[PDB]
């Protein structure tokens, strides 16, 4: 299962 | 800024004349994702030809695998042909059943 | 043995031809079992392995919405990124990230990862303390500064140590028949004069898993790694993967030289000769 977030860089 | 494919040309399992294989061209260590393969049968291309989802390696360059179903014989000549942005021209890797 | 999990995203701009195409993949050790294109017809996770299938609409739904949102956060990312290196709107640029957990052979979390690059060179890390971030560059440090602000490194860390572990602990058990299976390489040395005072001695290793392995030749029992040219591994297209590596040999002394395999599914590691 991938991680839920991917947060603005 | 650019990597260059790595292209190998080979069958699935060991080549045996009239029997049904699979012709794969696994092209590898490239940078950026962009690139156009093509498997030729006598200099033409096939068509159907599946190929893998983009992934990879743990240096950020990429493969893919591009294969197809092909019946080997003694005269029929077999290739992957290859362009990238690194590339001035297309590239050709011709098939050789001991590589 | 040791099993890991890992996803890989690939973000790539195309300025003149749409927005940016977001990929992902998913792997346990080198088996992918999911995918997920921006650019699909109808873009939704999709399952690349049988042991998968399995999963109910509630998965598939939840994978998709995750991914649906990383699509539009790296468009954004790869807009940031554009003006943290001062670079015009016309060229095109990728953001990609690789990350997961690697498990020992008891199942216990042996380490996390989580690691971005920005044109194919590494852009900002987690550290293996899992607490703190290696930022390449000035660019990078911007990255940092709102990762740290919205916590990133501690969310990451929660789920390096917990759902991580535990849905690759899952996918090992329902896939076990494939993921827990180590197939051996079937080795066979071919001999090819190239000359008639030298020859070519090529030493084969196909049909094995998982794609990690070990081929060398031995010229009187020394490791040989100059004069051999190693073939990258490659997959056969049936899970399995293929390697090989040849030394050009004086006619001759042939039995002067010796492939050595090392692989997970072998009952012992071989010594392989040239049988004429």
């Amino acid at each position: 299962l991938p991680f839920d977030k991917a947060t603005i860089m | 800024i650019q990597r260059t494919p790595k292209i190998q040309v080979y069958s699935r399992h060991p080549a045996e004349n009239g029997k049904s294989n699979f012709l794969n061209c696994y092209v590898s260590g490239f940078h950026p994702s962009d690139i156009e393969v093509d498997l030729l049968k006598n200099g033409e291309r096939i068509e159907k030809v599946e190929h893998s989802d983009l992934s990879f390696s743990k240096d950020w360059s990429f493969y893919l695998l591009y294969y197809t179903e092909f019946t080997p014989t003694e005269k029929d000549e077999y290739a992957c042909r290859v362009n990238h942005v690194t590339l001035s021209q297309p590239k050709i890797v011709k098939w050789d059943r001991d590589m | 043995g040791s099993h890991s999990m890992r996803y890989f995203y690939t973000a790539m701009s195309r300025p003149g031809r749409g927005e940016p195409r977001f990929i992902a993949v998913g792997y346990v050790d080198d088996t992918q079992f999911v995918r997920f294109d921006s650019d699909a017809a109808s873009p939704r996770t999709e399952p690349r392995a049988p042991w998968i299938e399995q999963e109910g609409p509630e998965y598939w739904d939840r994978n998709t919405q995750i991914f649906k949102t990383n699509t539009q956060t790296y468009r954004e990312s790869l807009r940031n990124l554009r003006g943290y290196y001062n670079q015009s709107e016309a060229g095109s640029h990728i953001i990609q990230r690789m990350y997961g957990c690697d498990l020992g052979p008891d199942g216990r979390l042996l380490r996390g990862h989580d690691q971005s690059a920005y044109d194919g060179k590494d852009y900002i890390a987690l550290n293996e303390d899992l607490s703190s971030w290696t930022a390449a560059d000035t660019a990078a440090q911007i990255t940092q500064r709102k990762w740290e602000a919205a916590r990133v490194a501690e969310q990451l860390r929660a789920y390096l140590e917990g759902l991580c572990v535990e849905w690759l602990r899952r996918y090992l058990e329902n896939g076990k028949e494939t993921l827990q299976r180590a197939d051996p390489p079937k080795t066979h040395v071919t001999h090819h004069p190239v000359s008639d005072h030298e020859a070519t001695l090529r030493c084969w290793a196909l049909g094995f898993y998982p794609a990690e392995i070990t081929l060398t030749w031995q010229r009187d029992g020394e490791d040989q790694t100059q004069d051999t040219e190693l073939v990258e591994t490659r997959p056969a297209g049936d899970r399995t993967f293929q390697k090989w590596a040849a030394v050009v040999v004086p006619s001759g002394e042939e039995q002067r030289y010796t492939c050595h395999v090392q692989h997970e599914g072998l009952p012992k590691p071989l010594t392989l000769r040239w049988e004429p």
